[PDB]
Formats: structure tokens, sequence, C-alpha cells
RNA sequence: ACAACCAACUUAGAACUGGUACGGACAGGGGGAAUCUGACUGUCUAAUUAAAACAUAGCAUU
RNA sequence: ACUCGUGCCCCGUGUGGCGAAAGGGAAGCCGGUUAAUAUUCCGGCACCUGGAUGUGGGUUUUGCGCGGCAACGCAACUGAACGCGGAGACGACGGCGGGGGCCCCGGGCAGAGUUCUCUUUUCUUCUUAACGGUCUAUCACCCUGGAAACAGUUUGUCUGGAG
């Protein structure tokens, strides 16, 4: 079934707080309680514990994130440009 | 390479291989694992001693650069694989190189 | 309190320079005899199902030691 | 008239920083001979929600070059920072994400946290989550670097200070609305007493220079001068413009 | 090939002789009713001598240079094989699976590798054998 | 179904003023005040229960003999076993990386 | 595939019946068409004002 | 270290107090007893902390236990400094499972109520503490083994070649 046209996980908060402050609010809630694949284990069991912190359950490695995505599109460029710059650098 | 792709489907159509850490070290200590692969994002406790049961048997290692999800599915399975060894390559000529 | 198992260890607690007193309980509703002897930390206690080994051993205790036969409905 | 409740919030009392929770403040190392000639390798044990504070913050692990104990210390988290990991603090440690060097060390055009705005403070800048500091530029006959901050801004600072190579952890935490009363109520509670806020001209006169009136008005322009006295700055302290901001701005 | 027969120097890793050094007697590839898995009779030390100084005194050297040893039965999957491998004539067959079946049998071999694991200590050779692993 | 009281002075259900119920050879219900759960102590490196060891307060520990407190082996208490088995192969191969590096060094770099 | 033994309640269907009555006391929403106004939940003049006032999230400025 | 207190030798980064009868925390239960106290008195049966030295037991005599593949076990089974770790030690809410007590039902025992008529009837009692011994009790962990025709599995989920 889908129980729900557009609001998704955002049916929660009734009627209140607007329309477009609802869906700016499921945007982060959805990828925020996502699962995720472990980098270092490769089990989809990569989950939030706080704002910034996203912990495996099962090989138990806690690793500092985003606040509702485990990685930003901005660290993931630094981290390409770091490698890059470094490489450059070194040889 | 990119060809570790086809033998591995080739060897694995014709050979035998064992998949996983337990059953690829028991073929590393009987001394009929002809050749190891170890996935990039192996535990580097695990693949320094797989390296080093492998030293123990002279038998060669292959780092493949994809995952466990990676290896697993180029081996055909569903799950994955954090390393192997191939027990007889086939019409597969793996072991050349 | 604490259960003893056999009356060799039964009969060398009661041999014990700290056994105070003992004391003979019968419950004929069980057919059974409870051997206590009172020591300085622990109360022990030894079952017997036969009255035969429990003359045996009356006799055989230590005859320092002080025996009772636990009268029914002791009084304050 | 009143002390205005700015004036009180000077005075301590109930407007004092919440810090039960709060284990530890997040510093670098000391700057020792290790950290100055070479390099010191230290182990992430655990990532930890620090409260009050949007950044998580990493423990790490270090060995005494003088003492046979370990010494643990709280940074902030960059951003891919992982337990278990390695990270390496000092002149010679390699360029990689959690590494603390010397500005003088790293290339132009990478981003660092927690910089020091003078060597041995253990950081000072860019150490809120999301944000980073961007080493532009070198001057080694001076011994200085050109840095540009979170606001925009261009400091100098002397090319010893100490940055971690990455951004801070924390990602847009700004991004989601709070949305409700009790998540801003939650998110002052463990750091201010200053939720929630009335407005000053829904006050009295002696409450505020806002003040009273038969509307709601402020009366006289909002904007008040640099050198006004205390008790009088309330509004838009030496504002060099006002209104919407409807174009690119030449100062940054 | 195989690299785990008599000789072959391991650490055991799991029991209580978990991170002591062993050297096999006998390698049993295949299972015996008991024990059904590969698995490896192994002799190793409990107690390592004790660090020796050039200051001591000859009796205090050799009251320190005093090996305990311990005979085992162990999996094959609670041994990690090391490079290291020490051949030692008086350790040839020490025990032979039934040792372990009297307790006075396993004396009688602990003595006898004791004996052998002195001389070979204070022989001065295979020094990695007699150093205990820091971990 | 008769109903109890605290047998102490504290009236507040405080997480110290832990009760149980029982009934007494006198053929009444009463309060036991109770004490804390003991808590198992964990491991060192991954930290779950270590097996073998009993769940106590931390004062109980005192009076029970050793072999009851720890496990025979290398960091019987305060690690799991499978840590030790990391810890000791973990080892084993960085001081043999560690042999091969020096001497490669030497080999290679000071052949001159 | 039937028989025997064990065990509570929950639902559904039918006949009959009386005072056409049955949530029989108790318990227990009046509803609808609109206008002004504050978005909402929340808060205040203890002892004449609970509101359209305050707060709020959001927006903007310094 | 001396007949005798006072002779030295090592370590050092720290170097106060008050502040909870609901936070943390060593240890006591039952029965009886007074006009009025009782987990405090009495009887029985226990526990903790500190200090002392005994008997037995264990271990060893160039030395500091033994067993189990293992998870670990056993009545002990040396261990300074220095260091590491654990416990103390932690939010709110949801459904599920185990246990105690209470409630309810059936039978029996003893007493009481009703009994023109009916009711194998209605009601009450039938108890078992701390402290111990012994055998068990989900989760987890170990060994064998190697899974696709994927399998196991919760009300819900989830788990598995990292087995
Ligand atoms: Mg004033
Ligand atoms: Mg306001
Ligand atoms: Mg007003
Ligand atoms: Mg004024
Ligand atoms: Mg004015
Ligand atoms: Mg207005
Ligand atoms: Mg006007
Ligand atoms: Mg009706
Ligand atoms: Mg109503
Ligand atoms: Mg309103
Ligand atoms: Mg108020
Ligand atoms: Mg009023
Ligand atoms: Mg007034
Ligand atoms: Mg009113
Ligand atoms: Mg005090
Ligand atoms: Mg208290
Ligand atoms: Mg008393
Ligand atoms: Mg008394
Ligand atoms: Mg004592
Ligand atoms: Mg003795
Ligand atoms: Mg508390
Ligand atoms: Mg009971
Ligand atoms: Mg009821
Ligand atoms: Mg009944
Ligand atoms: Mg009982």
């Amino acid at each position: 079934s889908k129980r729900t046209k557009k609001v998704g996980i955002s049916g929660k908060y009734g009627t209140r707080y607007g329309a477009s402050l609802r869906k700016l609010v499921k945007k982060q809630e959805v990828t925020q309680h996502a699962r995720y694949t472990c980098t270092f284990c490769g089990k989809n069991s990569v989950r939030r514990t706080a704002v910034g912190i996203w912990s495996c359950k099962s090989c138990k490695k806690t690793m500092a994130g985003g606040a509702y995505t485990v990685s930003t599109p901005a660290a993931a460029a630094m981290r390409s440009t770091l490698r890059r710059l470094r490489e450059i650098t070194e040889a | 390479a990119q060809s570790i792709g086809a033998k591995l489907a080739l060897v694995i159509k014709s050979g035998k291989v064992v998949l996983g850490y337990r059953s690829t070290l028991k073929a590393l200590r009987s001394g009929k694992a002809k050749l190891i692969l170890i996935a990039a994002n192996t535990p580097p406790l695990r693949k320094s001693e797989l390296e080093y049961y492998s030293m123990m048997s002279k038998t060669p290692v292959h780092h493949y650069s994809g995952t466990n999800i990676e290896l697993g599915t180029a081996c055909g399975k569903l799950f994955r694989c954090s390393t192997m060894a191939i027990l007889d390559a086939g019409d597969s000529d793996i072991l050349a190189d | 309190p604490q259960e003893v198992s056999d009356i060799k260890k039964f009969i060398e607690i009661c041999r014990r320079k700290d056994a105070s007193s003992a004391r003979i309980k019968k419950n004929p509703k069980t057919q059974q005899i409870k051997f206590k002897v009172r020591c300085q930390r622990f109360l022990y206690t030894l079952v017997l199902k036969d009255s035969d080994k429990a003359e045996k051993l009356k006799q055989s205790l230590p005859p320092n030691l002080q025996i009772k036969d636990v009268p029914k409905r002791n009084k304050r | 008239g009143r002390v205005i409740r700015n004036q009180r919030k000077g005075r301590g009392s109930v407007f004092t920083a919440h810090t039960r929770l709060r284990k530890a403040p997040a510093k670098f190392r000391p700057l020792d001979y290790a950290e100055r000639h070479g390099y010191i390798r230290g182990i992430v044990k655990e990532i930890i929600h620090d409260p009050g504070r949007g950044a998580p913050l990493a423990r790490v692990v270090f060995r005494s070059p003088y003492k046979y104990k370990q010494i643990t210390e709280t940074f902030i988290a960059n951003e891919g920072m992982y337990t278990g990991q390695f990270i390496y603090a000092g002149k010679n440690a390699a360029l990689t994400v959690g590494n603390i060097l010397p500005l003088s060390s790293v290339p132009e055009g990478t981003v660092v946290s927690n910089v020091e705005e003078k060597p041995g403070d253990r950081g000072a800048l860019g150490r809120t989550s999301g944000n980073y500091v961007t080493v532009v530029g070198h001057n080694p006959d001076e011994g200085k670097t050109r840095i540009k901050l979170p606001s925009g801004a261009k400091k100098v600072v002397p090319s010893s200070s100490r940055g971690m190579i990455g951004i801070v952890a924390g990602g847009g935490r700004t991004d989601k609305p709070l949305l409700k009363a009790s998540r801003a109520k939650h998110k002052f509670a463990v750091k201010r007493n200053r939720w929630p806020k009335t407005r000053g001209v829904a006050m009295n006169p002696v409450d505020h220079p806002h003040g009273g009136g038969n509307h709601q008005h402020i009366g006289k322009a909002s904007t008040i001068s640099r050198y006004a006295a205390q008790g009088q700055k309330a509004g838009l302290i030496a504002a060099r413009r006002t209104g919407l901001l409807r174009g690119t701005q030449k100062t940054k | 090939m195989k690299f785990l027969k008599t000789s072959r120097v391991c650490l055991v890793t799991r029991g209580r002789y978990a991170g002591k050094k062993v050297v096999i007697i006998q390698p049993v590839d295949q299972g015996t009713k008991s024990h059904p898995y590969g698995h490896a009779l192994v002799a190793g030390i409990e107690r390592y001598p004790s660090k020796i100084t050039r200051r001591m005194s000859k009796a205090r050297i050799e009251k320190r240079s005093k090996i305990k040893p311990f005979i085992k039965v162990i999996n094959y999957n609670h041994l990690m094989p090391t490079r290291y491998t020490l051949e030692l004539e008086g350790l040839k067959a020490v025990i032979n699976a039934d040792t372990f079946k009297e307790p006075s049998q396993r004396e009688e071999a602990k003595k006898t590798v004791k004996k052998v694991l002195e001389d070979r200590y204070n022989s001065g050779k295979n020094r990695w054998f007699f150093t205990p692993l820091r971990f | 179904p008769t109903r109890v009281t605290y047998r102490r002075r504290n009236p507040y259900n405080t997480t110290s003023n832990r009760t149980r119920v029982i009934k007494t050879p006198g053929g009444q219900l009463r309060v036991l005040h109770i004490k804390k759960r003991g808590t198992a102590p964990k491991c060192g490196d991954c930290g779950i229960k270590l097996p073998g060891i009993p769940a106590l307060r931390p004062r109980e520990y005192a009076t029970i003999s050793k072999p009851k407190k720890t496990v025979q082996r290398a960091y019987g208490g305060s690690r799991c076993g499978n840590c030790v088995r990391d810890r000791i192969i973990r080892a084993f191969l960085i001081e043999e990386q560690k042999i091969v590096k020096k001497v490669l060094k030497e080999q290679s770099q000071a052949e001159k």
C-alpha cells in the first residue's frame, strides 16, 4: 500500500507548521533516518546516533559525518582535492 | 586488472574455489591453495594474517581492488566475500600472471 | 545453616572444639531423623531415613557434647 | 528606569553557560618538541557528542614522550574521522584528513580546522560544524601565512600556527527548520538562558529603550551609535546600512 | 605446500597458554576419533627465563635461567604459525597422543622438555623462542 | 490482599529504595528492601560482557576468591579472549613487519 | 485423518419471548452556514481583565 | 637500618574544608514480647568491616597448581613500583517475553452462615524469611561444518562466506 500521497515521513506533523516547512524537514529526515552501507565492513548497517555521528551496528565503528547525511559533498570534494594536491607535492 | 573478473568467472565456471576467511585459511594450511584474493576493504589485521599465511604456503596473493561486495559479485554470489582461494584453475589462465 | 551429606563428616564436625550442643529432631510423618549440631558459625543438619543408623550414630557420637531430643511444642 | 535584560546578562547568575554535561574543552595538544620537530601518532578512541556543540568531538590517545603514561586529548572531529584511526600531529605529519600540521608545511588552497591564532594557543579559528579556514598563501621570508576565515575575512597568522586537515564534522546542521518552540528550547537549554526572547517594543518604558507607547513602535531610529552608553545599546549597533540586502556587498 | 609440521614454531592464540610460543612435536592433519579436526601435539614454554645481566652472580643467573614447560594438544585454528623453526633432537618423540591419557606420562614428558629447552637456551641459540611475546 | 509499607524512613521511590514482596512464615505479606542489581564487568577493548565472571556490586568483589573474579589466560579479566587473540596476532605481525623493514632498509639503503 | 483429554475469552448467526422495552441507574459530543481576529501547541496581570496581549517556529537586519 | 625516638635511601605534575536523613554507599531475617519501643528488646538463625595469630588443606624445595581443542573450569594456586581497564554510572517512550506478589477458577480439609423450599451450597484458613548448597533459566561466546532452488527468524524487526 501507500497510505499517503506526498507527505511521506512528514505525516507525523499533521496540518501544522506549513507545507513548505514540512517538505524542508522531510528532506533532511529521510536521509537522517536512512540506513547506509559501512565503508569498512560493507554491511548496510550504518546509522546516525548524534547530529554528526554515524556508527555501524555490525563492525562497531564510529565515524564523523554530516548532520543528516553520512558524507557531505563539500567533504567529498575536499577529499578529492586533498588527494590531488598532495600527490602533486609528493610526486 | 580489468580481466580479473573474466578470469574469476571462468575459474568458478570450470575449476573450483573456496569463499571465506575460514575456508581460505584451511586451504592455505593444507597447501592446496594456488592463489588467494583479498578484497580492498578487508580489515588490516586479517589481511596481514592472510599475507603471512600465504608467505608460509608460498601462495600468491592478489589484492582485489573492489570491496567484499564487489568481490562476491565478481564470484557470482549474492553475498559478500572478504577473501577467497582458488583450489583449481581450470580452462582459465588465472595462475599464468 | 548447612546440610552435611554423610555421617563421617557429621561426626568429624561434632568432634570440633567449637561444637556447643546437638539435638535429634524426629519427624514420624516423614519417617525422618535430623541430627543438628550447633557450631560457632553454622548449624549443621544431617538427614537420615532410618532409625538403626540414627541410634548407631547417637551412640558413636562424642560423649562430652550434650544431646537433646527436641520436645514437641518447645516453650518460649 | 530599570537595568535592561542585555545589561543584566553580564552579571552572570542565571545567564551563566551550562557546563555539567560538557566533559572537556576541545583543544589541541600543547605545542611540544615532537610536534615542533617531527610528528607524533595518536589513536582515535571515540567520537562523542558534546551537549551545546553542533560539531562532534574526537577523543584521541597519545603516548607521553617523557613518561610511561598515556594522554587522552579532546579534538574537534573533522568529517571523515573514525574510531580506530591513526592521526599524526607535527611538522612532518602527512597531509591527510585529521592530521594536525603547522600552516608552514601545508600547501596553498587546503582547508583546515581549529586553526591557532598564535602557535601554542591550541586552536581558535574555524571550529564549528561545516566550517573551515582556507590557506590562501605563504610568506616564508616574513614567516607568516594568509588565511581566509569562515566569515570571509582575510587574516595573517604566523606560519607556526597549527590546524587539522579537513572540514569540521556536523555538516549542514542549520539546513533543517527547527519547526517547533520545543526544539528551539531544547537547543538552548544546554547552552544558555536566552530563550524565549521578549521584544523590546512589547515592554514598558521602564524596561527598555523601545519602551511603550500607545502603539508598539520604536519611535526613534533603531541604529545606535558605536559610542552610546551602556543601557542605550539596543537595536542595530553601529550599523553602516540597513534594509534588505539587494545585491553583492563590497565589504567582505 | 605444508608448513605446519614438527619443529614448526607457533604461537598459541586461545586457552590458558594464549600468547605462548610452542614447537610442534607431532602434526595430525587428519583428525582422530577425539579431536576430529586438524590439530597438533606441541610443547611450549609457560614461564620464560627471567632477564639476566652482566652484573649478577652465576648462582643468580642459573636460578633465573629456568623454564617451566607445558605440553598441549591444540587445534590448528588456535595456533599462529611463524616463520621460525626449532629442530631439537631431544624433543623428537617426547609425546605421542598417549602421554595425554596418564598424568605421570605428562609429568615425565614435561621434565624431558624442560631439560632440553634449558640446554638449548643456555646454548644461546633460538633466542626468539625464549623471548616472551609482548602484547 | 493486604497492603504493605516501607520499613525505612525513606518514603520515596528513589532507585535506592528498591523493595520486593515476600510472604513470611507468620502468614502475612511484607516488604523486603533489596539492593541494586549486580552488573557484569565489560571488556576493555570491545565493551561486551566478559564470560565466567559474576555480576556483583563493586564492593562485593572484595570477598570472593580470585578464580571466580578472573579467567585463566592472559588479560583474563577486562579482555574478552577474542580481543586477546587479536592482540597476539597483531603484535606478532607488527614485530615481523618491523624486522623485515629494518633488514630491507639496511640491505637496500646501506649497501654502499 | 478421526477420536479422546485439556482451556479462557472474543466474534458472528438463528429461533422464541415482553412494556415496542433494553448504553433501562450511572456514565455520556448538540449540530450547521458565515464574518472579524491570532497560524497552531504554549504563557501572563496570585486577589475584578486568559485576550486579538506575550511567546513561538519562519523571515530580515545589525 | 639500631639496646635505645632521632642514620639514611627512593618517588612527586596536586596542593584545603563545608555542601544530599530523596543522588553514590559494607553488612539482618523470622517468630515472640510492652500500657506505651522495636529490622533496635528476647529466642533462633545469619551477615559485613577491621585486627590478630592458629589448625587443616594447597603449592614449592634451582621454585610460585592442574584440567579443557576452545568458550572456560576447579577450594586455594606469590607477587612491589609503574601503567591500562572495568564497576560505581545514569534520558524519555513503545510493543513482546520470564519471574515474584495480588486477583480469579476447580477439588479436598477444618470452622462458620443459610436451610418453608432450593442450593455436592456461600464465606473464611490451609503459611514458609534472611542466609546458604545444589540443578536450571534468554542474550552472548566456543568447536565441527560450509549455505542460491538462499536460508533462519520477531507481534515488530532483523541475521548470515567478517561463516
Ligand atoms: Mg536603573
Ligand atoms: Mg520575541
Ligand atoms: Mg504592555
Ligand atoms: Mg527609557
Ligand atoms: Mg533613545
Ligand atoms: Mg505591531
Ligand atoms: Mg509617528
Ligand atoms: Mg442509542
Ligand atoms: Mg466534553
Ligand atoms: Mg492564539
Ligand atoms: Mg513563566
Ligand atoms: Mg486577576
Ligand atoms: Mg496590579
Ligand atoms: Mg479571571
Ligand atoms: Mg561532607
Ligand atoms: Mg541515600
Ligand atoms: Mg542482634
Ligand atoms: Mg536476639
Ligand atoms: Mg574477617
Ligand atoms: Mg601445608
Ligand atoms: Mg545518579
Ligand atoms: Mg515462593
Ligand atoms: Mg479484578
Ligand atoms: Mg477453592
Ligand atoms: Mg523454603
